[PDB]
Order: structure tokens, then C-alpha cells, then sequence
């Protein structure tokens, strides 16, 4: 995955679970949740972006 | 008359016009053929 | 006293600490995020349960969680 | 899928006639709620054979006057069932038992989801060697003839029922079967 | 500014350029918010239906068919005397024609979605009039003008029958 | 007949209801003067009442012991104009409404600002879609066949 890639959220406790988002940036450092994904639908708190782990996102073909 | 027509395209004005037209043709059907309990055919 | 837990989804944005009305949360060094900081709850005896801390949390499903528990004159906000 | 199955001929172009796409609804949403094409084809064969038998059974007794000796002489299929149900209860009971046994042995229930050891209307049943040794195209042609005759019998029986219910629905019917 | 040729005090309307009846007549700009191909298809169909219906009036009041049902010289009263059964058959036949002539795509969003469809071009030409392209444009313009005139006349005849009741004569 | 009811054309209580309503209207009519608009209005009321009662009598309508038309909605085509035909009419109209709404939602859902086009309707596109709903029974059984009518697993689900 990279910037601009489309991924499916696999985190169950997510307002965008099973949904598709756009990767903003994948951090190359040793952070726990490097993948930053932007969504079109705001969550219940109003935010439309979140940091996800490498195993919590699945790239769409 | 470019933004006025856009204003008339807003949800409230369009809904009011559509519901006014709808109530109008319903009321006029019931005036010209009143007391219709069953299908006319 | 109520129970406050911090989860590693913390991004160290400090919004929880600066929203606590009773000085329960504080920022401590960490190496799990870009900011290098994580929230801590070392003074939960002063926790009142107002949940302002998690109203300011930007992470998806929160990184600070307040579990209401036994009540105390401090946790009940009793000036009398 | 319909391109490689018996049933289509020159009457509907060269393509399988399926205006409503009913053959392709099994693969659609749901594990299985709509019949597979195999179930539909088995229903084809069963309904067509039953319709051919019923056409013979409304024509031969009602018109030609041929009757089994100890059976009611009723040239009317809307009353013959009950008349024989009272007159010869044992015969009707044995007919029902034979039908149930025949169907239970040739059960088509795995056809709903597709699959099974049998083929569509296999049934064995080739006593007088009509398909003893034949080319594959010949067997396919015979199967197509059977299916088309079954469809024609379906149409004839539906016409019988329609004329009995709505008079005048089939114009030539009473001029083609002058007796009831 | 160009200004329209038909309405000389109005600006030239857009979207009518490559058409066979363009006189610049669109003061309300119906071609701007409605597809021009659909508008021409609708104009041609309305015109053809109106022409057939006007001829139907004139023949009906004159000739009529044998039978008690078909005995009203007035078209409006003939619509009621004939009963629903003959009219519903005409409705279903017209529906069958609509389906087969447009080959499924019958709606405003479905028709002209793929293009390759000249507005009003059903390919119907058994007698062969129209092989010469020189007279084809004149025939198209004549058909359009006759259709418009027949729309006006069909309204006129129907409303004459309503306000008088006897016939057209 | 059906359910112990009787036709309203032979229901004495139905005619009693008609007579009582007409008598009340005429008594009201007595207290006004000449061809004044109140008398004209009351006379129109009487005429409409008589017409409505006559139409209900000659309508294959079954009346109970209270002299009121009862609806036979078991499904029989004999009383098909009471429920079945209005049922078909409503199903057509409501399917039209739902189809045009769904088509508009899916059409402006693929534009740059889908939410803007929901408070500020694209009247040209709206008119285009709305007049195309007359084929909603055919369009629905042409989109369901192609699998374009139903989503499969992109739909969101809660935690459990
Ligand atoms: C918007 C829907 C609608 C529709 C389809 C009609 C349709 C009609 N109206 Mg009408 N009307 C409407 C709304 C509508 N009206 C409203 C909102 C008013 C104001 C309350 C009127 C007031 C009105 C009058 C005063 C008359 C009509 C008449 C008519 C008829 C001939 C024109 C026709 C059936 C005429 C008619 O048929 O009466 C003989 C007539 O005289 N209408
Ligand atoms: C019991 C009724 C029945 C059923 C189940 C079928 C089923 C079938 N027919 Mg068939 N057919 C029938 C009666 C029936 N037919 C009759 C009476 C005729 C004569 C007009 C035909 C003429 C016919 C042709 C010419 C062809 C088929 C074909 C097919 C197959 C594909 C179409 C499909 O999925 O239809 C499913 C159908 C149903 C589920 C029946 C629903 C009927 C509803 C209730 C409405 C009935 C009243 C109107 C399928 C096995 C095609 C084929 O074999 O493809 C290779 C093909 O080419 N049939
Ligand atoms: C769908 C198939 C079908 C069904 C349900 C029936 C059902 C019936 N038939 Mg029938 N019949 C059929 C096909 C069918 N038949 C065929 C194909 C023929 C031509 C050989 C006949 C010839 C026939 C005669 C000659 C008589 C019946 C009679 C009857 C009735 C009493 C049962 C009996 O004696 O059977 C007899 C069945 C056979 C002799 C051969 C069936 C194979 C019963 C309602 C009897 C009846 O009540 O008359 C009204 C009667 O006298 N059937
Ligand atoms: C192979 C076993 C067998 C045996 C021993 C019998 C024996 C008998 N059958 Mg029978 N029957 C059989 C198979 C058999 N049937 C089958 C497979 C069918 C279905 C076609 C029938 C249909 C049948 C009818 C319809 C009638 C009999 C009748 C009879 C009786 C008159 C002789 C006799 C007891 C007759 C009877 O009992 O009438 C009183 C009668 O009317 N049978
Ligand atoms: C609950 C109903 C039920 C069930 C589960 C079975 C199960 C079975 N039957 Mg069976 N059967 C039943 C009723 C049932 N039968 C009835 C009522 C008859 C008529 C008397 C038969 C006659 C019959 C024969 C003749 C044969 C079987 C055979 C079989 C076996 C496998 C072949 C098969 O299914 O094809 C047969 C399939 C059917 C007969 C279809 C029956 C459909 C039923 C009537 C529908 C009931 C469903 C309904 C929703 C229940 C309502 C529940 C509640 C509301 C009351 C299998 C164990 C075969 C066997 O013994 O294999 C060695 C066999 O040859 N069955
Ligand atoms: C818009 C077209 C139209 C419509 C809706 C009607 C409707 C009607 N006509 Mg009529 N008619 C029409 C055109 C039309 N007509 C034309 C053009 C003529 C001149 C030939 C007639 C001559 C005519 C007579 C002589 C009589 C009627 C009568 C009637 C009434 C009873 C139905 C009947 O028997 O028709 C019969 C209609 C015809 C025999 C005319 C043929 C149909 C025309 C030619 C249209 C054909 C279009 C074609 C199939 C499709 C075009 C090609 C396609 C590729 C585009 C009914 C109200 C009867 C009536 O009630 O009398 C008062 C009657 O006696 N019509
Ligand atoms: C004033 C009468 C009139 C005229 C001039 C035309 C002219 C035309 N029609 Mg047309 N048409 C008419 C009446 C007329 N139509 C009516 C009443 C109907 C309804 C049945 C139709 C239905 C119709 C169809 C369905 C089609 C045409 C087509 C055509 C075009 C090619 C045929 C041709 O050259 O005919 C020349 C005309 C005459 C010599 C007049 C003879 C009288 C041409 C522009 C075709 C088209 O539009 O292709 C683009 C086509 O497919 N017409
Ligand atoms: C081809 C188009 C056309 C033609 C030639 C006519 C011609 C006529 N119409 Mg007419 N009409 C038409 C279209 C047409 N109409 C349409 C489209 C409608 C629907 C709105 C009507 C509705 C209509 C009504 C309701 C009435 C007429 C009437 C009349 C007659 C009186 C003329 C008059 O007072 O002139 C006055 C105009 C001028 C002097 C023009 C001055 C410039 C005349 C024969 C009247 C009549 O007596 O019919 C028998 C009548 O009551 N028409
Ligand atoms: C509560 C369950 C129930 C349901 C679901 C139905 C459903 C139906 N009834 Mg019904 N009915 C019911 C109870 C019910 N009835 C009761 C309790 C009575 C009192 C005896 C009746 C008396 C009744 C009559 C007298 C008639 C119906 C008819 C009908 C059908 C309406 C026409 C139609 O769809 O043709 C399409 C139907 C089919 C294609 C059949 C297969 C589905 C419909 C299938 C009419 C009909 O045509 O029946 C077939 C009809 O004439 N019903
Ligand atoms: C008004 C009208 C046309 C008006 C045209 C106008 C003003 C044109 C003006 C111009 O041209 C000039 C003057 C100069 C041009 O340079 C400029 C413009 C401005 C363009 C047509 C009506 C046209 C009206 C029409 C076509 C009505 C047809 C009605 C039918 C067929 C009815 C059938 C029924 O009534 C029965 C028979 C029995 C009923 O119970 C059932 C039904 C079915 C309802
Ligand atoms: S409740 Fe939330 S906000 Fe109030 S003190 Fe305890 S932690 Fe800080």
C-alpha cells in the first residue's frame, strides 16, 4: 500500500469497518499504526480520517 | 435570474411547489369525481 | 473511584489532558507514536466521571476510556 | 449455461428462449432460494410427461368412449376423479401408491441446488430399445422431441382448463374434440 | 451578438445548430435543460400522431365502419361509444410498436445514451421515398412543419367537438 | 352473501340512511330564502348525497346490518374494484416514486458533491428521472437480473 491506494478497513471497532478509504500516507518509522486513511463519510465524532495498522487494512484490487 | 432559479431549485421551495401541485390535482380530482369509494371501473 | 484506561491508539495530541477538569490525566514519554507521548491516568482518585477526556479524543474509538465505578465525595463532585 | 442444454430449436431463433432469465436466477443472491437449472429441467420433463398422459386420459375416455369395465362412465375430467374415488377406491389408492413409490425412487431434491447422480429425466426406462444404439446427436434430437411434445401437451391441458373455466377461450377446441 | 432569426429581439438559442428545422425559435430555452435529440424525437412523434389523428377525424366523420358501435360522426363522442375494449387494444398495440421500434430503450435517460440514433429515424421507408439526399432535407422540413400544423389542428378539432358537439364538417 | 352481507341495493337500512340524510338537509334548506346562495349550496348537497347513495347502490357493494358499504378484500375478483384495483394503482404509483428517488440518489451519488445535490435538487436531472419511472416494474426486473439492484458485502455491520 502507498499514498493514494484504496484499502478496506479490517478493524472491527471502526466506523469504517468493511468500508473503503484512501491512504493518505504510510509512515516508514516504527510507529504502531502507520497507515493514515481518509474516508468520505464522517464518523459520529465528525472526523473523516484515522490511523490504521498494516494488518488492519486490505488493499482493493 | 441565474441565482433566483437556483434558489427556486432548493429543497424547501421545490417541496412546497410539488406538494401544492399534488394537493391541487388531488383536490380537483375529488371535486370533479367526488365520493369515490371504489375504483370507477 | 472511577477507572480510566489508556490504549496504545493514543496519538499524543494532549487534548484529553487539557480537557480534564480535575487534573487526572497527564502526558508521559512514549515511543509508540509520532509525538513520542502518551496520556496517563495517575490521579484517578480525583476522577469525577464527566468524560470530557474522551469527548476531546480524536482517535477512532477513543484512546482514553472512563469506566464508572465506586462513588466517593471527590468523584461525586460534592462541595458539601 | 442454457447454450449447452437440450430445449431450444429453430422456433425461437437459435438461442434458448428465456425472456425472464429464470435459468440464471439460481446463481444470484442467496445460498439457495430459487431453483437451479437442473431442477427446472426436471420439472420440464415431469410436467411434460404428466401433461401428455393427461391429454391422452381426457381424449381417450371422454371422447372415444373407452372405459375400464368396473369404472364410472363419466365423459368429464372435472368429475371423473371423484367418481372413481368413490366407485373404485382401491384402484385410486393403488395408483397413488405407485405414483408415490415411482417418485420417491426417482427423487429430485438435490436438483434444487444443482447436483446429484441422476440426469434430467434419466429414469432408466428403455424397455423397447428405442435408444439402444444411437449417435449422441440422435439422442439429443429425441430428447428435444420429447421436451417439445411435453410443452405442447402442457399448452393443450392449459387450454382445456381455460375453456372449462372461461368459455370461448380456445375457439377451435370444441370443433376439434366434438364430444366432451 | 447574433440574435435569433425567428424572434429578432432575442438572442440566438443554443443547441439547435445542426437541425433540419432550425429557425432559432426557442425563447424559453427548452433545449438548454432538455436533450435536443429527445426534444426532436418527441416533436416528430407528437407531429406524426397528430397528423394521423387529424386524418382519422376527417375519415371518421365521413366514412366510418359498419356496426352499431362505429356509428358516431363526432370523434369525441366516438371515443366513448366505441367502449374501452377497442381503445385498450389500440393502447396495447401502440405499446408493442413503441417497444419494438425503439428496441427496449424507451426512456429519456435510456434513449440516446449510446448515441448512434438520429432523432425520429426509425428506418421506416418501404415505398422508397427518400433515396435521393437532395430532397431528403426538404422532406424532413415538410414533415416537421406538417406535424406542427397538425398538432395545432388536432387541438382545434378536439376543442371544436367539445364546444359544439356535432362534428367538424 | 359473502360473510352474511347483503347488496346495498336491497338493504332497507341503506335507504333509511339516505332518507334521513335527505330529510335533515331539506329541513336545513327550509330556514333560508328563495334562490339565495345558501339554498343553492344545500340543494347541491342534497343532489350529491342522492348521487353518492345511488352510485353505492349500483356498485356491487355489500352492506351489513348498519346499512354501510362493507369491503370484501379476501382477494376475489368479483369485488375487485374495492381493494385489488386500487392496490394495483397504488403499487404502480409508489413504485414509481421509489424508483425515481432511488435513481436520483444513485445518479447524483457519483458526482463531485453528492450531498449538495440533495438539498439543491438538479431539476433538469430530476425531471429526466421522474418521467422515466413509468417503466419501474420493467426497470426493476432488469436491474435485479444484472445484480445492480442489491449490494452484497460493502454494507456496514455493527460489532456483533
Ligand atoms: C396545481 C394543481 C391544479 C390542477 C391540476 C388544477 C386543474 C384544474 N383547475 Mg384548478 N386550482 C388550483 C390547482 C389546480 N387546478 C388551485 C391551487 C386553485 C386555487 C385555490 C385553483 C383554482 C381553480 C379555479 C377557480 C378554477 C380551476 C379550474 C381548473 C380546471 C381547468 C383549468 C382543471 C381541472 C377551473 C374549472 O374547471 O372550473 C370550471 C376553474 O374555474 N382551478
Ligand atoms: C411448468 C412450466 C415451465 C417451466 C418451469 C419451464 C422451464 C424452462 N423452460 Mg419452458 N416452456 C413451457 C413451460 C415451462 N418451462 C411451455 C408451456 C412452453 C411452450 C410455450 C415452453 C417453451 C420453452 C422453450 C421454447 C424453451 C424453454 C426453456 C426453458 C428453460 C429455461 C427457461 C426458464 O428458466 O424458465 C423457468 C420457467 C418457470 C419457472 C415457469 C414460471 C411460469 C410462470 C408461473 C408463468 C406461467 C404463465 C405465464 C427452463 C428449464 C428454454 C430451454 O430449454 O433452454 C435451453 C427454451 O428454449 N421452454
Ligand atoms: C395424467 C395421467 C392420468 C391420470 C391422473 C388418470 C386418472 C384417471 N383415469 Mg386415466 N388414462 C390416462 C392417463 C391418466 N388417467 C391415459 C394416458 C389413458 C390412455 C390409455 C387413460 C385411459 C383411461 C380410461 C380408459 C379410463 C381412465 C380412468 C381414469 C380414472 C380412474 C383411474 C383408472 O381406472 O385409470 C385407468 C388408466 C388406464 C387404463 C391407463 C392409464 C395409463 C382416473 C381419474 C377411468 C375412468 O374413471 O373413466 C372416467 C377409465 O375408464 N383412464
Ligand atoms: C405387481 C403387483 C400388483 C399386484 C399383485 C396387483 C393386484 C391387483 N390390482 Mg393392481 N396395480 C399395480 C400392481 C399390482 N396390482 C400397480 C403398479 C398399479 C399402478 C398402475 C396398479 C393399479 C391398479 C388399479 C387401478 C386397480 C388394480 C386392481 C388390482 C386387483 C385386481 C386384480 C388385484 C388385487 C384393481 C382393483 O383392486 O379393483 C378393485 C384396480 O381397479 N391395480
Ligand atoms: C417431514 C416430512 C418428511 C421428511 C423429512 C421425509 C424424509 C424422507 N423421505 Mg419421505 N414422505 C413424507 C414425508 C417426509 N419424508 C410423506 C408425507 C410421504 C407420503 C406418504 C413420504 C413418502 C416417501 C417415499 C415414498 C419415500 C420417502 C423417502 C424419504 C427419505 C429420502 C428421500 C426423500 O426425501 O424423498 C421423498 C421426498 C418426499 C416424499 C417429499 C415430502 C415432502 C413433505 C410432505 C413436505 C413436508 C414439509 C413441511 C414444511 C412439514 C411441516 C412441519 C410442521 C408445520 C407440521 C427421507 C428420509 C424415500 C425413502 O424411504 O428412502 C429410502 C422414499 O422412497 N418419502
Ligand atoms: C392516431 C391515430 C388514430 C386513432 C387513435 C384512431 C382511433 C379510432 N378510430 Mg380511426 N382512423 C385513423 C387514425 C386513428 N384512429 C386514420 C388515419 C384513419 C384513416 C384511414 C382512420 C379511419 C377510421 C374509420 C373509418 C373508423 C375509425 C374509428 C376509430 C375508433 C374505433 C377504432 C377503430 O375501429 O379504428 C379503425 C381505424 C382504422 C381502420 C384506421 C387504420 C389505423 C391508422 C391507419 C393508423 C395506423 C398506424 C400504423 C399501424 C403504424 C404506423 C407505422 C409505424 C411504423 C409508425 C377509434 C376512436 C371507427 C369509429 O369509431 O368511427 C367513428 C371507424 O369507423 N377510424
Ligand atoms: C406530411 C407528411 C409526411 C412527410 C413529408 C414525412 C417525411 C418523412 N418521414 Mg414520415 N410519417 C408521417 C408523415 C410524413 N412523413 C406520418 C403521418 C407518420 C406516422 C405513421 C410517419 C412516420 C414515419 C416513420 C416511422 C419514419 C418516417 C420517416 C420519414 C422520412 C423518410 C421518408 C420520406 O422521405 O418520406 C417522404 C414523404 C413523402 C413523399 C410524403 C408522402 C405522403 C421523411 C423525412 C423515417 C424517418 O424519420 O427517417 C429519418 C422513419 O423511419 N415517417
Ligand atoms: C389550425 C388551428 C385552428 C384553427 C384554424 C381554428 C379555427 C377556429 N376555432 Mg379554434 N382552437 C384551436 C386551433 C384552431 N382553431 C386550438 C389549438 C384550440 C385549443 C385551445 C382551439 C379552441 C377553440 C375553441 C374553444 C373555440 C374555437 C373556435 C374556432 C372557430 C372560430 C374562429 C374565431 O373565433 O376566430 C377568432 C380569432 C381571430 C379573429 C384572429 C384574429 C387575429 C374557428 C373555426 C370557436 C368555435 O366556434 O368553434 C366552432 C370556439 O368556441 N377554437
Ligand atoms: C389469508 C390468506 C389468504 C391469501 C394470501 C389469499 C390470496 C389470494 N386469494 Mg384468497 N381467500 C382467503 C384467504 C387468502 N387469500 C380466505 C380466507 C377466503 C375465503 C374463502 C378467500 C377467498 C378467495 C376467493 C373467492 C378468491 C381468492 C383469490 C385470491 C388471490 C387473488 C387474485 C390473485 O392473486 O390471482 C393470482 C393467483 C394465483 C396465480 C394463484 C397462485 C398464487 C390471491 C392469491 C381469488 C383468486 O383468483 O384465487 C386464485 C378469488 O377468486 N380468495
Ligand atoms: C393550445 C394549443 C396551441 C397553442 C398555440 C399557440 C398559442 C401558438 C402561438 C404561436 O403560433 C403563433 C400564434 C405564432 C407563432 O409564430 C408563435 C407562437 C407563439 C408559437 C394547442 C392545444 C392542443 C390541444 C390538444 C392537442 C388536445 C387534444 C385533446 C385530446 C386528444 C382529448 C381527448 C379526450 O377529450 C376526449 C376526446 C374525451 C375525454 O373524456 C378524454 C380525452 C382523452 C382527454
Ligand atoms: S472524567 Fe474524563 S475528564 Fe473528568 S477527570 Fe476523569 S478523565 Fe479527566
Amino acid at each position: 500500500i502507498q499514498k493514494g491506494s484504496t484499502v478496506r478497513i479490517l478493524r472491527k471497532e471502526s466506523y469504517w469497518y468493511n468500508e473503503s478509504g484512501t491512504v493518505v500516507v504510510v509512515d516508514q518509522s516504527k510507529v504502531r499504526y502507520p497507515v493514515l486513511v481518509r474516508f468520505t463519510k464522517v464518523n459520529y465524532a465528525g472526523t473523516n480520517t484515522n490511523n490504521f495498522g498494516l494488518n488492519e487494512v486490505e488493499e482493493v484490487v | 435570474m441565474k441565482d433566483f432559479l437556483k434558489y427556486l431549485s432548493t429543497a424547501p421551495v421545490l417541496l412546497t411547489a410539488w406538494l401544492t401541485f399534488t394537493a391541487g390535482f388531488v383536490i380537483e380530482i375529488n371535486r370533479f369525481y367526488p365520493d369515490a369509494l371504489t375504483f370507477p371501473f | 473511584s472511577h477507572t480510566v484506561k489508556i490504549y496504545d491508539t493514543c496519538i499524543g495530541c494532549t487534548q484529553c489532558v487539557r480537557a480534564c477538569p480535575t487534573d487526572v490525566l497527564e502526558m508521559v514519554p512514549w515511543d509508540g507514536c509520532k509525538a513520542g507521548q502518551i496520556a496517563s491516568a495517575p490521579r484517578t482518585e480525583d476522577c469525577v466521571g464527566c468524560k470530557r477526556c474522551e469527548t476531546a479524543c480524536p482517535t477512532d474509538f477513543l484512546s482514553v476510556r472512563v469506566y464508572l465505578g465506586g462513588e466517593t465525595t471527590r468523584s461525586l463532585g460534592l462541595a458539601y | 449455461g442454457l447454450e449447452n442444454q437440450v430445449g431450444f430449436d429453430i422456433e425461437t431463433g437459435g438461442k434458448p428462449w428465456d425472456p425472464f432469465g429464470f435459468a440464471g436466477v439460481s446463481e444470484r443472491n442467496g445460498l439457495g432460494i430459487l431453483p437451479h437449472i437442473k431442477w427446472l429441467q426436471e420439472s420440464e420433463i415431469k410436467h411434460g410427461r404428466t401433461a401428455m398422459l393427461a391429454f391422452l386420459g381426457v381424449i381417450v375416455p371422454g371422447s372415444l368412449g373407452i372405459y375400464v369395465p368396473t369404472y364410472p362412465q363419466e365423459p368429464d375430467f372435472t368429475k371423473a376423479f371423484s367418481a372413481a374415488l368413490q366407485s373404485n377406491p382401491l384402484g385410486m389408492a393403488q395408483i397413488a401408491l405407485a405414483v408415490a413409490i415411482i417418485e420417491g425412487h426417482y427423487y429430485a431434491g438435490d436438483f434444487w441446488t444443482g447436483g446429484g447422480d441422476r440426469q434430467v429425466g434419466a429414469f432408466g426406462f428403455d424397455p423397447l430399445g428405442f435408444s439402444k444404439g444411437k449417435s449422441e446427436a440422435a439422442i439429443k434430437s429425441m430428447q428435444l422431441k420429447e421436451i417439445k411434445n411435453g410443452r405442447l401437451a402442457m399448452i393443450a391441458m392449459a387450454a382445456f382448463a381455460s375453456e372449462k373455466f372461461i368459455p370461448g377461450s380456445v375457439p377451435l377446441l370444441h370443433s376439434a374434440f366434438p364430444t366432451l | 451578438k447574433v440574435f435569433s432569426k425567428s424572434v429578432p429581439f432575442l438572442l440566438k438559442p443554443a443547441g439547435l445548430d445542426g437541425m433540419v428545422g432550425d429557425v432559432g425559435f426557442d425563447p424559453l430555452g427548452f433545449a438548454t435543460f432538455i436533450d435536443i435529440r429527445w426534444l426532436r424525437e418527441a416533436e416528430l412523434k407528437n407531429g406524426r400522431v397528430a397528423m394521423l389523428a387529424f386524418l382519422g377525424f376527417i375519415v371518421q366523420e365521413f366514412i366510418r365502419l359498419p356496426g352499431d358501435l362505429y356509428s358516431e360522426p363526432n370523434g369525441v363522442k366516438a371515443f366513448f361509444q366505441v367502449g374501452p375494449q377497442p381503445l385498450l387494444q389500440i393502447f396495447l398495440f401502440c405499446g408493442f410498436l413503441e417497444f419494438n421500434m425503439h428496441k427496449g430503450k424507451l426512456t429519456q435517460v435510456d434513449m440516446f445514451e449510446d448515441g448512434k440514433r438520429e432523432p425520429g429515424n426509425f428506418g421506416f421507408d418501404p415505398l422508397g421515398f427518400g433515396k435521393d439526399p437532395a430532397k431528403r432535407e426538404r422532406y424532413a422540413l415538410a414533415e416537421l412543419k406538417n406535424g406542427r400544423l397538425a398538432m395545432i389542428a388536432i387541438g382545434g378539432l378536439v376543442h371544436h367537438a367539445l364546444v359544439t358537439g356535432h362534428a367538424t364538417f | 352473501d359473502i360473510g352474511g352481507l347483503n347488496p346495498c341495493k336491497d338493504s332497507e337500512v341503506f335507504q333509511k340512511r339516505l332518507a334521513k340524510t335527505v330529510k335533515k338537509l331539506e329541513n336545513r334548506l327550509k330556514k333560508y330564502e328563495e334562490g339565495t346562495p345558501p339554498q343553492i349550496a344545500i340543494q347541491q348537497q342534497i343532489t350529491q348525497t342522492k348521487q353518492r347513495f345511488t352510485r353505492y347502490a349500483d356498485s356491487n357493494l355489500l352492506c351489513g346490518n348498519d346499512g354501510l358499504p362493507h369491503l370484501i378484500t379476501d382477494g376475489r375478483w368479483s369485488h375487485g374494484s374495492e381493494f385489488l384495483l386500487p392496490s394495483i394503482l397504488f403499487l404502480y404509483i409508489s413504485g414509481w416514486i421509489g424508483w425515481v428517488g432511488r435513481k436520483y440518489i444513485r445518479t447524483v451519488g457519483q458526482t463531485s458533491n453528492p450531498t449538495e445535490k440533495e438539498i439543491i435538487i438538479d431539476v433538469p436531472l430530476a425531471i429526466s428521472i421522474m418521467t422515466s419511472g413509468f417503466l419501474w416494474p420493467f426497470a426493476a426486473w432488469q436491474e435485479f437480473l444484472s445484480g445492480d439492484l442489491i449490494a452484497s458485502d460493502e454494507t456496514i455491520t455493527t460489532s456483533p
